[PDB]
């Protein structure tokens, strides 16, 4: 729902750190 | 032919810009912090539940009030928004709705007409009217509404305030102060009736 | 803890105010700061610093929980320290104030509300002048309460 | 609200009150009454005697009618409560 | 003037036990237990029992200076 | 799937700046600031033990009630997490769940029935609802309960100040007013009895 | 605005308070006339006395003009309303 | 007032420089705007004479007016529909 | 500024605001001074029996001096004015 | 210099500002004294009577020692400026 | 003090380094500039008291002194020239 909404761009975040690291 | 990308952020940071003007003028904040600021100062304690705590119970309330509308927000204008099913002009508007409906739940159609007849446009149907209409109207209502709340709390301290007086008069003691000895019965009877949880039961439910 | 010290002067001077049927703080509070300065209690306290330095060393070292019990117990000294000083001249106040009410009760037409107002304010005005006289010597008692407080919290 | 809720709340508060002080007041205006008539008999001219009087019979009262005000006052807040969606509506 | 006097006098003896009267109900009022706290009842009681047990020494002196004041 | 070196700062640094609110709000410092509150109300002074040193004693007398759980989130996150034992996403819930068990030993069973309810959410312990409706309860409970100690701190002054009206009176002279000759009594009274150490005891150790 | 308004605006102002005022005061102040007057005929004088009578007198004055106090309040504020074209030129 | 200040030679207002018109425009506005706020001062001055004056007959000279008038204020305010009427008046005054 | 002037101002202000208060109070002065030698007289110890005649006289007062007292304040600032190139030459 | 000699310096201050104080308010206190008596012989019991003759005494005396405790505040800051040279010193 | 705290040996004040003295050198001035400013704010510290009194012996016990002071506070330091003695004094308290 609305909460999952910051976790869910958060870990898009770290995906993407994590794939570019 | 939506919005580009770099526009669709561009209009989002703006939006995260007026968050403090959406809360307190679009939202249930304004009330709740009025009431509250009304029933601190109808017992003799001026500033002993500090404005910090204040407004920081009003944010949960505020946001716990306005779930309902912030779900429909995101089953009707976000979630289609992502799987790609709505333009981000209509998922704009598809957020949009829910608000201007929960504003008119809580607003006074007199407000409505001064504000319509003051912007000069001709609508009839009060469903159709502006942000720019509804928004002053609504916390004028809000304002209003928080009054009579306010002064329908602060009757039960003045009767305290009152009696206290009047006893000491009675016994001839003029030169005593009502007011020290009037504030603890008024802690006595707020915490004895349950007033904390029950007055912000109370404002949770005023929004219906 | 400086603050705890200066504030509880202005608490004397709030309280010789009120007693004066009355900004008197304020008297004190300049008062004490010339103290805090003439008495080099500044220098004393950049002295405890870099002794805490030594004895309480950065890495390994911190305020426990006695130390913030003790520190928070410093209320109760404000009060206990203010009405010492204040005791004699708070009893003179209470005294020429009910021998007045008594003296001038035989006739109720006089009484005194405003009228006692002035008599009271008068009397606090020069009752702060006798504290004036003797308030250096519960400085310096107050001092060394204080700055054994924060050899403790050092642990000096 | 109404002009009419207006007085009809502020009528009940003062109903309230009343009933509040006048529970404790009638006894130590009587005592009052009865100390008068003691000092008229014996001629005395003292004002100072039926303090102590009006005083024991006031904590009296306060001590009998304690719970019962606390219980009223009680209800009254929640009464206004119950009414106010009434109100809000 | 005989009536400010005797109260005087009655503080000197009835004032030390008032004073004592004063002292208990602070100590009690003061030092509280969770128990105590988080009940309603049990703190209304305990104000009753401090508003009683306040009363009889109060009403002794003002009873002294009744007697005296009639005298 | 742990967060990066990069992530874990910016949400070091957010709490930092939420860090007057995690005092205010989820920690003992609103139960202790409204109670001194009422102290320094009860008493006649008005303005004479000033702010800065109420919240300064309120600071230092949180460190010490919070003591036992700053040190248990400091042993079962930190330690791990300083020495690389467990994950940034782990460490975090590990600090987290202290912070909650302290805050449902000072709510109340009612309090968390009705935000529960407010909230429309399901569940059955209260040991995992979700922080966000728990802090509205705690801060809630806290009141009530401060306002419980507040008003029985309240009652001896009261005691005091009636006394010295109801003696002047008898005397005769009723144009004194109590005030004045009332405070030097209520604060000799607070220091022989040694009345803030009651108040620590009665403070410090409500909570437990 | 012309100081003369002024006048006649702070006039008015006076007569809404003093009208208001003496409606409420004067019930209380016959009252305590007429307990003085009885006691002074019985040859008592308890000053707290006659505290209970105004009290109840002035409540239940409270209480029978609220509508009249509403009304006049009410339609004074809409009178200066009316009057602000007036003075604006 | 500025036109004499300014030391230019104005024959009619209505072609008065720009420099010259913003300083008198926002003087009268603040003149204006207080000549409203004592209309709506005076109503709320009058239910705390009122009150202050009942509380003094009764003889209790030490209960503050101000905490007994401030549920009549609010009251005189909503019944009225203060937050209607004043808005409409300030929006109505530039016409 | 010169030490003379500043009494001058100081003691012009101070008699502006003596002969203000005074005609307004005197009126309130003797009403209460009399209804206090109308109370000796008949015997009766009543307190608030001499307020509401007070107010009265004292709202008429200000009824009938409005546009003397509103003259005065408006002359004494323009006298201020006028002095001021006195005060710094 | 030495906390003592701040003493006397806010000793100083105090006792000037109690002669000042004195000066204003012994002339409204006499006053106040001599309505009271005069009330008590007359068995006259308007307590607010005697205000406005304690008032104008007030203004009376600020207005006559105008220029007495100008040059008496004006000397104390010169002479706390000639001062000076002792904390340099 | 502060060669105390500095852990240095030196057996004269005039040999003193200089990473030590500007330390030394402005915690000197700090205490002039309190002990100098407060004397200072003596004058007008005995003005708020005179009104103050003044303003409580007649009962006006809620009129706030300090609006009224505020005159009276500017027109003692204008009267002994404040702002030529102050910076006269300054400027000769340097050596």
């Amino acid at each position: 729902d609305f909460n999952d909404l910051l976790t869910k761009a958060i870990n898009n975040v770290n995906t993407l750190q994590k794939a570019s690291g | 032919e939506d919005y580009s990308v770099t526009l669709q952020i561009l209009a989002l940071m703006t939006m995260l810009g007026f968050l403090p003007a959406m809360v307190i003028l679009m939202t249930s904040f304004t009330r709740i912090v009025v009431v509250m600021s009304i029933l601190r100062q109808a017992m003799g304690l001026q500033q002993t539940p500090s404005n910090q705590v204040i407004i920081g119970i009003a944010l949960f309330l505020t946001f716990f009030v306005m779930s309902p509308v912030l779900n429909e927000i995101n089953d009707k204008a976000v979630q289609p928004y992502l799987n790609e099913q709505v333009t981000a002009r209509e998922a704009f508007d598809a957020a949009q709705a829910p608000m201007k409906a929960f504003m008119l739940k809580q607003t006074r159609i007199k407000d409505l007409e001064t504000f319509v007849t003051m912007s000069g446009e001709q609508v009839d149907n009060p469903e159709d009217v502006s942000m720019a209409v509804l928004i002053p109207a609504f916390i004028t209502s809000e304002l209003k509404t928080a009054f009579q709340i306010g002064f329908m709390l602060f009757l039960p301290f003045l009767i305290i305030d009152l009696v206290v007086a009047s006893v000491l008069m009675a016994m001839g003691m003029m030169m005593l102060s009502p007011m020290i000895v009037s504030l603890p019965f008024k802690l006595m009877l707020f915490v004895l009736v349950d007033g904390w949880n029950l007055i912000l039961s109370t404002l949770a439910g005023s929004f219906a | 803890v400086t603050q705890f010290m200066i504030q509880t002067f202005v608490l004397l001077g709030q309280i010789l105010g009120m007693q004066s049927s009355l900004l008197l703080g304020q008297l004190f509070m300049f008062l004490t700061t010339m103290f805090f300065l003439a008495t080099d209690g500044h220098l004393k306290m950049l002295q405890l610093v870099v002794f805490s330095f030594k004895t309480l060393p950065i890495g390994s070292g911190s305020l426990n929980a006695v130390d913030f019990r003790e520190m928070a117990g410093w209320l109760g000294i404000m009060f206990q320290t203010a009405l010492s000083m204040s005791l004699s001249g708070i009893i003179a106040l209470l005294t020429i104030n009910l021998s007045f009410g008594v003296m001038t009760r035989a006739a109720p037409q006089l009484n005194i509300f405003s009228l006692g107002f002035a008599f009271a304010l008068m009397v606090g005005l020069l009752l702060c002048w006798y504290i004036l006289a003797g308030l250096y010597s519960h400085y310096e008692m107050f001092w060394t309460v204080g700055e054994a407080q924060i050899c403790r919290l050092i642990r000096l | 609200m109404t002009p009419e809720m207006f007085v009809e709340l502020f009528r009940e508060a003062l109903w309230m009150v009343l009933i509040m002080v006048c529970a404790i007041i009638i006894p130590s205006l009587l005592i009052g009454l009865i100390v008068a008539i003691f000092q008229a008999a014996t001629s005395i001219n003292e004002q100072t005697l039926s303090f102590l009087p009006r005083l024991i019979v006031t904590l009296l009262a306060l001590m009998l009618f304690g719970h019962w005000m606390t219980q009223m006052l009680m209800e009254y807040f929640y009464g206004l409560i119950e009414r106010l969606p009434q109100v809000l509506y | 003037a005989s009536v400010l006097i005797v109260g005087a006098i009655s503080l000197m003896w009835f004032g030390e036990a008032l004073a004592r009267s004063l002292f208990s109900i602070m100590s009690r009022l003061f030092d509280l237990q969770r128990e105590e706290i988080f009940d309603t009842a049990k703190l209304f009681d305990i104000a009753l029992g401090a508003m009683t047990d306040l009363l009889f020494p109060l009403f002794l002196v003002l009873a002294t200076l009744f007697t005296a004041a009639m005298i």
